């Protein structure tokens, strides 16, 4: 299969979102695809596997009001950083239709 | 040369049909809006329609003509009670003209 | 040629006339969502059978809506089918696929019926209560400035791009003031005698200011002063001139 | 034409992108010099060759000041 | 038109002097631009992109460096430029910081390991 | 494409997004022209529009059940907190006019700040409905969330608290 399908999927696992031919292998193990190009992709999907943990933590702890003011503020900072990451990701999505 | 030509007047409308080169084209002004060229077109058209509806024995060309000021000065001379350029003393101008000439007669 | 060339170039004519049209454009997802969605649906084999449509664009609908909200009734689009003005179904714009569109124009038509009824109330004075006469006067005072706002937006279709999200947020502080009129107009018709049918209406205003005691209140004030105007006169006539007055017993205090 | 004024729009688009890059780096060039440099770079030229000139002409207007 | 008088148009813009008021500078301009016209080094728009990013890091900006990538996208979407490498290498060379050793840092190749 | 989403995030879903009354704007429809996985990006985005739809329905009826002039003060500040979401919806359209390659990801990115204002006040409106708070004990429940823990909902509710006290200084002037 052509490279252009996998490039589209890899650009979605940066958000922490399963692609159409890339889905999560286990909750604590990096993504599995559903010679060198094949080897490269696991390194890039490591970023999404790491990002899932941090995002899932700062999602729930921001909204927990038995957690105290200190720390919901830590989640505010943690969230404020992840914005700047998707600033990269927006350009990365839009440049489809080099890119590798 | 390209930056010299580049300062051209460009429409501030951007298309809803084209995002690929939207320089606009316009929303194309209605007959209700434009009124000194489409006004002449409508005047000519209803004049020709009435001339057909009689047969061709009515015959009024020119939606305007001579001008506005010339006809007013003509009528100003009608109030002196002497000769002018349209009396010796749309096509609906004559109905307008009769009561303003009959002041001077 | 002569007039038809001027038509074909400078004037639109594609929804008013039952004459179908197609428009050529570059298309490319940002403005071809309707055709793309249509092809998706057709490939799934619905089984086609589409509705009759005549293809009107977006900006014509803007002028029709501004006409409806100014207070002129019976247009080509938003024509009544039950007594209530409702948008035509010959409409597809080349994006939005007319599902967002039917909902937004449906809410705007629901707005148009409320001002349609009030302009009808003013219409039935063109063809002795004295309080209705002072009521339509204030209604009229809202309508002239409101119609001016609508017509100004109509000018800016002639001379920049205008879209739906501009006209909705621009008419936000008028759709606030319209809800007041929907409540006030219901009490001037709910009522036998002319003095109870006037007092119920005039008491609604005196209560409705104190309900909210700030831009609806300036509206209520401007509607209050121009409706107590018959009564200041009739009470003053009874006080200083002594003698009692009848207007089919319009005045409140009979002796 | 009409499609020849759309290309005259698509060149103003580019010129605005280049005008943005010229200011976020805070260069010495202004918009009028830049319109000569785009014409030079369209032909195919060493950008190492023009920059040395521009480095001397800006110190040759300190030989005017 | 010819490239040589276009150089004099640049000379009218940067100097207060007109093109007819100076001929000592135009002599030097004919010396430098001639025989180094028409690219003689390897082109790469990618290195220019990463070095305009590297320069915006030196201004302590990370937001404007990812907006620069969208302008780099728009540059290709219009596609009327011939050498997109050259004009951006040129603006980067004439960049001035608003407020060592770098020849051991990545550059373009000379094409003296290759027939021209 | 550029106005379908900027009405769906508002109060008009269209056919791409099917409103469910429990929580709506549902999308899972596989896209050959975007992606199968773009629906997830959209589903993350739909969290905002659902909140905004509920807020507008809340403001529509006001200005047993709740009553009071305090409900004609809380919704009024809720108007002003959503106003930087309305200007930031105009600007997206203005950008989308010219740019030919932009996608949904720009919107999902650009309105990530409003994944902080909208949920943390959504829980407040649910709290004021499930327990019948309509009184001068509205001020307690807004003043404890003004302490907050997230900077948007810290500064939003202060503006609301001031306008509730503004009505409280017309009663206590007529009395005093």
């Amino acid at each position: 299969i052509t490279e252009a399908a996998l490039v589209r999927d890899i650009l979605y696992v940066f958000q922490g979102i399963d692609g159409k031919n890339i889905k999560m292998n286990n909750t604590e193990n990096c993504y599995k695809v559903e010679r060198s190009l094949r080897d490269t992709a696991v390194r890039l999907s490591e970023l999404g596997w790491l990002h899932n943990k941090i995002r899932r933590y700062t999602d729930q702890r921001s909204l927990d009001r038995s957690f105290g003011l200190v720390g919901q503020s830590f989640c505010a900072a943690l969230h404020q950083e992840l914005r700047e990451y998707y600033r990269l990701l927006s350009v990365l999505h839009s440049q489809l239709q080099s890119l590798t | 040369l390209w930056e010299a030509a580049l300062t051209y007047e460009a429409s501030k409308r951007r298309c809803w049909e084209r995002v690929g080169c939207p320089p606009g084209h316009r929303e194309e002004p209605y007959l209700t809006e434009a009124g000194r060229d489409a006004f002449d077109k409508f005047c000519r058209l209803h004049q020709g329609e009435l001339q057909l509806l009689a047969g061709g024995v009515l015959q009024a060309p020119q939606p305007v003509l001579v001008k506005e000021c010339e006809l007013v000065k003509d009528v100003l001379n009608v109030l002196i009670g002497v000769v002018s350029a349209t009396f010796s003393l749309p096509e609906s101008i004559s109905s307008l003209l009769s009561e303003v000439a009959e002041y001077g007669t | 040629p002569d007039d038809r060339s001027w038509l074909e170039h400078h004037v639109v004519h594609q929804y008013w006339t039952a004459r179908p049209s197609q428009f050529p454009h570059s298309l490319h997802l940002h403005s071809n969502l309707a055709a793309v969605w249509d092809q998706h649906l057709y490939s799934s084999d619905p089984l086609y059978v589409p509705d009759d449509r005549v293809l009107v664009t977006e900006t014509q609908v803007i002028r029709e809506t501004l006409w409806l909200l100014s207070g002129v009734k019976k247009l080509f689009i938003f024509q009544l089918i039950d007594g209530k003005v409702t948008v035509r179904n010959n409409i597809i714009v080349t994006h939005l696929t007319h599902s967002c569109l039917r909902s937004v124009l449906e809410q705007i038509a629901a707005y148009g019926q409320v001002v349609f009824r009030l302009q009808e109330f003013i219409d039935e004075v063109m063809g002795p209560f004295r309080t209705y006469q002072a009521f339509m006067w204030a209604l009229y005072k809202y309508f002239i400035s409101f119609k001016e706002e609508l017509a100004e937006i109509e000018k800016c279709i002639i001379n920049t791009t205008i879209t739906l999200a501009i006209v909705v947020d621009k008419l936000a502080p008028r759709l606030s003031q319209l809800k007041v009129l929907h409540k006030v107009f219901s009490t001037g018709v709910a009522e036998t005698r002319n003095v109870v049918r006037a007092s119920h209406l005039l008491n609604t205003l005196y209560k409705a200011i104190l309900e909210y005691d700030e831009q609806t209140v300036s509206l209520l004030f401007s509607l209050w002063v121009e409706t107590v105007r018959p009564y200041l006169q009739t009470v003053d006539e009874w006080i200083v001139h002594g003698h009692l007055w009848d207007g089919a017993r319009e005045f409140i205090i009979q002796r | 034409a009409a499609a020849a004024a759309a290309n005259l729009n698509a060149v103003r688009e580019t010129m605005d992108v280049l005008l943005e890059i010229s200011r976020i780096l805070n260069t010495g060039l202004d918009m009028e010099t830049l319109s000569i440099c785009v014409r030079l770079c369209e032909q195919g030229i060493n950008p190492e060759a023009l920059s040395s000139v521009i480095k001397e002409l800006r110190k040759a207007t300190e030989a005017l000041k | 038109k010819s490239p040589n008088v276009l150089l004099q148009n640049l000379c009218c813009r940067i100097l207060g002097r007109s093109e007819a008021d100076v001929a000592q500078q135009f002599q030097y301009a004919v010396r430098v631009i001639g025989s180094n016209f028409a690219p003689t080094v390897e082109r790469d728009e990618f290195l220019v992109a990463e070095k305009i990013k590297k320069e915006l890091i030196r201004q302590r900006r990370e937001a404007d460096a990812a907006l620069f990538s969208e302008l780099h996208r728009k540059l290709h979407s219009q596609g009327v430029l011939k050498n997109k490498w050259s004009i951006l290498y040129l603006l980067l060379s004439l960049s001035e910081d608003p407020r060592s050793y770098a020849t051991l840092f990545a550059q373009a190749l000379p094409r003296d390991a290759h027939s021209t | 494409m550029i106005h379908e989403l900027l009405l769906a995030l508002s109060g008009y879903p269209g056919s791409i997004f099917t409103w469910n009354k429990r929580s709506g704007l549902q999308v899972s429809q596989d896209f050959p022209f975007l992606h199968p996985s773009e629906t997830s990006v959209l589903n993350r985005l739909c969290r905002l529009g659902t909140d905004y739809i509920r807020f507008t329905e809340f403001i529509e009826q006001y200005t047993g059940g709740l009553h009071g002039i305090y409900l004609r003060a809380f919704c009024t500040g809720l108007d002003s907190v959503l106003q930087p979401y309305r200007q930031a919806l105009l600007d997206l359209e203005q950008e989308f006019l010219g740019d030919p390659h932009l996608s949904i990801s720009h919107v999902n990115y650009f309105l990530d700040q409003f994944q902080l204002l909208f949920p943390s006040v959504m829980v407040v409106v649910e709290q004021i409905k499930s327990q019948k708070i309509h009184g001068c004990q509205i001020l307690e429940t807004v003043y404890k969330h003004s302490c907050g823990g997230l900077p948007p909902v810290r500064s939003a509710l202060e503006k609301i608290l001031a306008v509730c006290h503004g009505v409280m200084y017309k009663q206590l002037s007529a009395w005093m």
